[PDB]
């Protein structure tokens, strides 16, 4: 909401300067956005008036003028194409300090002298009008200052309204918050009544009472719409954003911009035997003064007459039934809509107007009749004609009615966190315009003006007391709270806790958009319907994430591009699996993985990651909570994945995720020339651990065998440590695989597994005979689970 | 992690919930009419009529408020998805959401608790400013505002919002709006790493280059 | 045809940590989430912040050469952490919301009891502070830090610096796992707080017995032995 | 009853390296937490510390727990010689605690972070060089807590 400072002073008056009232204004509610000049500094500029031109004797462009300052003639050369006799115009005489240093001296142009010059709105930095003459009033005040007559001394204030505030989108709403914000008197442009001239009226049917329980029509005769809107009036709806169109349009404007009353005029020529204001029919056909053709529905309030739909009621007006050259005659409209009836209709239909923008958001319901007048005498003024009686159509039923409000003083100061004294809450909220009276000790019963659409509750009443006496002002507490000790339990790894881990272990944090490519999708998911946005950013950001790898796999590619070799990133997050009915939305630990194992240096070996490099982070996050045991890495396939370096990760049988490296198709396909080690974590899975239950410690020396098995190369190492874990016994303390040998001194086929056996019994020493005799019963296990033979 | 830290301190536990969101939870139970143009496909992303992508963390209180009765001490930090994006503005970004709900809650409560939080998130005793503003699910509710002391480049910035919570929106979860009053506040994760680290470019948190991530080892 | 199999991982792998300083950790964030300051202090001391400021006399057993170790007349080795709650109590006006982890010393030792162990003191100072918030305080650390819905019981006993006190117990037929009680008046008139204005209660626990109870530890020695084989137990 | 608290949010600075960080962050790095005895024996304390006095208590408990320590690293020598003794070749032990520091007037009381460490560099395994540790195993540990707080430039080994 913009508007003139000027004008909205001549209601009320804050009495501080411009930057005290645009401070105030934000500390109350009314955010402002914007406060600036109407116009550029200058002086020694008044009202001239042209009393006759010559032509130039010696310079065709040029004109030699008379003009008078109301005091003296003086001879002006003026070679502006617009430059006439009667012209009222801004006479800067010599003296006059112009914007951008421009002060006016004398002057003998091509022989001719020349006592001042005349101005463009351009020259005064009025409007960028630079195309003449700045063409002032017929009846201006020769010899004023430019600036008093034009009120350039002025800024324009815009605020950003709140939904809440829909009272304040007038300058009527406006000023009467600064006289409640200042405690300041409130002087109301006083409206009085147009008598009617005739006694031709329009009858109003209020088909829908419960959409517009009030409506006023007017009719206006013999009007002159060749006559031009008054320069007072463009500057006011201007410094309000409000570009002027037609006389008859801007006057609807200007009530609006003033009063708060949306106003819309009627080719009374256009009107089938009187008004009709009912619901649209299901495919109604209107075209709206903008062209466009709406198609309309039942639930819609339009303004029809007896045989068709004229407007879409309190948003936009109809082609047909609107003023245009051939109109002499007017059919005015002021009523009120109810905001429940109008909310999104607009919307729906792709519009947004002013006017629609007030009703949904609230516009006095006593108000229709004091803006009828009131344009009623503006259009008499601008374009003249003859005015009809009102016809006034009300719905006492449908009226809105808020029921008073009691307000407890206890209320207030609970809220406040202090007390208020009875005569200044008084003050206040009848300075808003509530009506408040006493209903015994600290109480009141409150009752709610009609253009004030957010207040219904004693938290409302509260809020507007906050609100006016300064939310700076009010006083600091923290909250009381009976708080007992807690924790959660022990045994679990968090992600705070994972992530640190990572990140220790040599880890980069990234954070990935949800939705990906649906193509990127398919290529690490590809049977998979993702689950798809409606309404997308970009179609490239359609599909919701089954899986943090394409976001990884896709920053890390964008780091290899940029001049990155080594590039380790981990992302925690939500993932989506299956369509809405049966949708799961779990948190995952992935990880990604490329170039070399270490960062470059002189201590360090050149070598570049692989597997298990990934292997021993992913057991590093799985060992978080002492339950790395209750996991197990079993060769598994991945789409995404090289299915011969691909591990699948369980806890009691149920999938806990994948590690292995990108599948090389898929590298090809993302253009992806370095092997890259991905893994992924159901975080509900890895969470819990166990508290440690402490095992006595031996007094006495442990035993330590070493076994170098033959094997099949295929056969897995886990299921070999397993094998001999099940067969050492009791004393078993450690199992270490220190080295795995493929190469000439064996068969092809074959591998070497060295294994460290560590025994210790916890009350003795443990004998030659028997470990060696726990060591042969290892051997025949896994010589007929395996067919496994000593090296 | 700092945000929570504040809070959990304190007796306020952390909260999570769904991305994917029905609109009772995301809407209706914070006092957003049907017909509200928050809940519009130019702002909210949509799946079908009923599901979408949270516009907040605010749902995430809802099921705290339906699970359990008061007292209610949490800080709800998450991802969140806006239709309305370009530069300024993501698709996606996080959010804190903090909600207290018990016997006798005051507005002077909130004040200090936003204060008191300012200053130990800013390591500064810095001014606040409380400026009225208008949410559908509080009332009163405020814009909080911080001197520039944290730059515009390393007199006063918009930071946050709260407000007591609408007795509605308790009513709605069957909180007796007369036994208990409550407040609640919000914040943008990004806006705050931005002013507290000095970055200029909201971009450079979703690109993930490591000459970006590097600097915050 | 580049396949591998499912063999143990490269490197390095995690160590932890000891477990009283689990223990130690435990126990802070049980009262550090709700308020709770970690307070400091030196572990040699002066007679006056150890004992004399505690209401323990002269002439009192606890000051013996037989329980105290001394480097001379007034300087010793803390038999507590109190001390570090005195220095706080000295240092501010209420309120005070502390707990005080800290390794302290005791001479009378061999088996059952170390020369140098570990315990958590706290000290609450407001002004309407009562003995039933005491046992809701003590009742529900324990509940927390046992991670069961046990019961609780408060004996009376006796300590020269609070009174009433109270031996708390807790089921598995109860065992005695901390101490606490209302801070003596004359604790708090020595350290400039007033009685009449200021009320407070206190609590002390030892971390190596609740260790044990919580990880099945028989012998305390295995907690300063440092032997592998012990503290690989608690990764 | 439960203790009412007029409490408000509160955070210690965002750049600052904690012990408890820290010792997570050796955990991760491949340490194992050992509590070593505040008082040590004279001789020891002579060994790591030539000229000078140690802070000797009048009545110890043993005399061999006479001296109060003014480093952690006898201590944890002292517990990773009992392991090595215990049929153990890589022993990573990390201590935090205070040092006694002078004679009564004027003794400080500091807290401290120390590390031990010795045998092989990696554990033994199948993927993993069989190279002992030496010090710049150490010196990458000390550089890791070093910068914990992004502050490692701050630091200089000379
Ligand atoms: C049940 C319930 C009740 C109230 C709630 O109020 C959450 C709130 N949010 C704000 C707010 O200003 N939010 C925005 C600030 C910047 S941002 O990041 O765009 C989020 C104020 S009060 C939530 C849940
Ligand atoms: C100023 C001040 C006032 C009062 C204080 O009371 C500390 C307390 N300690 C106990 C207690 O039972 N302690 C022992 C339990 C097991 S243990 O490890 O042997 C220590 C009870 S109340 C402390 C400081």
């Amino acid at each position: 909401m913009k508007f003139s400072e000027k004008w909205l002073r001549s209601w009320a008056n804050p009495q501080v300067s411009h930057d005290e009232l645009v401070a105030r204004l934000s500390m109350v509610g009314l955010e402002v956005d914007a406060d600036l000049p109407v116009a550029g500094a200058f002086s020694g500029v008044v009202v001239g008036e042209v009393l006759s031109t010559e032509q130039h004797p010696d310079a065709d462009k040029l004109r030699v003028c008379q003009v008078s300052n109301g005091s003296e003639t003086f001879q002006v050369v003026c070679g502006a194409p617009n430059v006439r006799a009667g012209l009222k115009i801004p006479f800067a005489m010599i003296g006059a300090e112009l914007p951008d240093d421009f002060k006016i001296k004398k002057a003998k142009l091509r022989g001719v002298e020349s006592f001042g010059m005349l101005c463009s709105a351009k020259e005064l930095q009025i409007s960028e009008e630079n195309a003449g003459l700045l063409e002032l009033p017929a009846d201006a005040p020769v010899g004023q200052d430019v600036r008093t007559y034009l009120e350039l001394a002025d800024y324009t204030i815009e605020v950003g309204l709140t939904p809440n505030r829909g009272d304040c989108l007038s300058l009527a709403g406006l000023a009467r918050e600064v006289s409640a914000i200042y405690d300041v008197p409130l002087a109301p442009v006083a409206v009085d009544a147009v008598a009617a001239q005739h006694d031709e009226t329009r009858p109003v049917e209020l088909a829908a009472p419960a959409a517009c329980p009030r409506y006023l029509g007017r009719v206006i005769r013999n009007v002159d719409l060749s006559r031009p809107t008054p320069l007072w009036m463009v500057e006011r709806l201007r410094r309000s954003d409000i570009r002027s169109i037609d006389p008859v349009v801007d006057v609807t404007n200007y009530v609006m911009i003033e009063l708060g009353q949306p106003m819309h005029a009627f080719d009374l020529a256009e009107i089938n035997g009187g008004v009709r204001v009912r619901m649209a029919e299901d495919g109604e056909k209107l075209v709206l003064l903008d062209g466009q053709e709406i198609t309309l529905r039942a639930d819609t309030l339009v303004i029809a007459d007896h045989q068709r739909a004229l407007a879409i009621a309190g948003v936009m007006g109809g082609e047909h039934s609107g003023v245009s050259d051939s109109t002499r005659d007017l059919f005015l409209e002021a009523a009120f809509f109810d905001t429940i009836a109008l909310a999104g209709k607009a919307r729906s239909y792709g519009l947004h107007t002013d006017s629609s923008h007030r009703f949904e958001r609230g516009v006095d319901s006593q108000l229709a009749r004091k803006a009828m007048e009131r344009a009623t005498r503006l259009i008499l003024d601008i374009v003249g004609g003859e005015p009809g009686p009102i016809v006034e159509q009300v719905s006492e039923a449908h009226l809105p009615k808020v029921a008073p409000i009691t307000l407890r003083a206890e209320r207030v100061t609970q809220m406040l966190g202090m007390p208020l004294d009875a005569a200044e809450i008084v003050r206040l909220l009848q300075a808003l315009e509530l009506t408040v009276v006493a209903d015994g000790e600290g109480q009141w019963s409150v009752g709610v003006p009609s253009h004030r659409f957010d207040i219904s509750l004693e938290v409302d009443l509260i809020e507007e007391l906050a609100r006016l006496y300064g939310y700076n002002r009010l006083p600091v507490r923290y909250p009381q709270a009976r708080l007992a000790p807690n924790n959660k339990p022990e045994a679990r790894a968090a992600l705070p806790l994972l992530r640190r881990l990572l990140v220790a272990r040599g880890y980069q944090e990234a954070i990935t958009f949800s939705f990906i490519d649906p193509a990127l999708f398919e290529l690490f998911d590809p049977g998979t319907q993702p689950l798809t946005l409606a309404n997308p950013i970009s179609a490239d950001m359609a599909a919701m994430r089954s899986s943090l790898w394409p976001g990884l796999v896709k920053a890390l590619q964008h780091n290899l591009n940029r001049q990155q070799s080594r590039v380790r990133l981990f992302e925690s997050g939500l993932r989506f699996v299956g369509q809405l009915e049966g949708l799961k939305q779990e948190a995952m630990l992935a990880g990604a993985i490329c170039g070399k194992r270490l960062p470059e240096g002189w201590a360090n070996g050149r070598d570049g990651v692989d597997f298990f490099d990934a292997k021993a982070d992913v057991e590093a996050v799985l060992a978080s909570a002492g339950a790395l045991g209750d996991f197990s890495f079993v060769p598994g396939e991945h789409p995404a994945l090289h299915p011969g370096q691909t591990a699948r990760i369980e806890r009691e049988g149920r999938l806990v995720g994948y590690l292995g490296a990108l599948h090389p198709e898929l590298a090809k396909k993302l253009d992806l020339e370095q092997p890259v080690f991905l893994f992924e974590l159901l975080l509900a899975e890895v969470v819990d651990g166990h508290l440690p239950k402490f095992r006595e410690l031996s007094r006495f020396p442990e035993v330590r065998r070493d076994l170098a098995l033959l094997v099949d190369q295929d056969v897995p190492a886990q299921d070999i440590l397993t094998q001999i874990r099940a067969a050492a016994g009791e004393w078993l303390t450690d199992l270490r695989l220190f080295d795995v040998y493929h190469g000439k001194g064996i068969d092809p086929h074959r591998k070497s597994l060295a294994v460290g056996l560590t025994w210790q019994h916890p009350s003795r020493t443990l004998n030659d005979d028997e470990v060696n005799s726990t060591t042969q019963n290892i051997v025949t296990s896994l010589e007929e689970r395996f067919n496994a033979t000593l090296r | 992690e700092r945000i929570e830290q504040c809070f959990s301190r304190i007796g306020y536990e952390v909260a999570e919930g769904p991305e994917v969101e029905d609109d009772y939870h995301n809407f209706e139970a914070l006092n957003i009419p049907g017909h509200h143009p928050a809940r519009a496909m130019h702002d909210t992303f949509y799946f079908n009529a009923n599901m979408l992508l949270r516009t907040h963390t605010s749902p995430v209180q809802v099921r705290t408020m339906e699970s359990q009765q008061p007292p209610i001490r949490i800080v709800c930090p998450g991802r969140v998805y806006r239709c309305d994006s370009d530069l300024t503005h993501s698709p996606m970004f996080h959010q804190v959401e903090g909600l207290l709900v018990d016997e006798g809650v005051s507005f002077a409560d909130l004040k200090g608790t936003i204060e008191e939080f300012l200053r130990a998130f800013f390591e500064k005793q810095l001014e606040v400013r409380f400026r009225p503003s208008f949410f559908p699910f509080t009332e009163p509710s405020a814009e909080v505002d911080i001197q520039c002391v944290i730059c515009s480049g390393n007199g006063w910035l918009e930071v946050m919002g709260c407000g007591m919570v609408h007795p509605n929106v308790l009513r709605m979860s069957n909180i007796d709006p007369e036994k208990f009053q409550g407040f609640a506040f919000g914040m943008g994760a990004e806006r705050l790493a931005m002013l507290r680290y000095g970055v200029n470019d909201l971009r450079l948190f979703f690109d993930n280059d490591l000459r970006f991530l590097g600097q915050f080892r | 045809e580049r396949i591998d199999v499912t063999l143990p991982g490269r490197g390095q792998l995690s160590g932890g940590l000891h477990p009283v300083t689990r223990t130690l950790e435990r126990i802070e964030q049980c009262f550090s989430r709700i308020g709770y300051e970690v307070a400091e202090g030196p572990e040699v001391e002066d007679d006056y912040h150890n004992f004399e400021a505690l209401n323990i006399p002269g002439h009192h057993p606890a000051r013996a050469m037989h329980d105290t170790f001394y480097f001379n007349a007034n300087m010793l080795l803390r038999t507590h952490t109190s001390p570090v709650q005195v220095r706080t109590m000295e240092s501010q006006q209420p309120p005070i919301r502390i707990v005080c982890p800290g390794r302290v010393y005791r001479c009378d030792s061999d088996l059952t009891h170390s020369p140098m162990f570990h315990q958590v003191e706290g000290l609450l100072v407001d002004e309407g502070v009562s003995f039933a918030d005491l046992k809701g305080t003590i009742e529900e650390f324990l509940r927390a830090f046992f991670e069961k819905q046990l019961e609780v019981r408060f004996r009376p006993s006796f300590f020269p610096f609070t009174e009433p006190s109270a031996e708390v117990d807790i089921q598995c037929g109860w065992l005695e796992v901390m101490g606490c009680g209302m801070v003596h008046p004359n604790v708090l008139r020595m350290s400039n707080i007033d009685p009449e204005k200021f009320q407070g209660f206190a609590f002390g626990m030892g971390a190596e017995r609740l260790a044990m109870l919580r990880y099945g530890v028989n012998d305390l020695r295995l907690f300063f032995d440092n032997d592998l084989r012990f503290l690989g137990q608690f990764r």
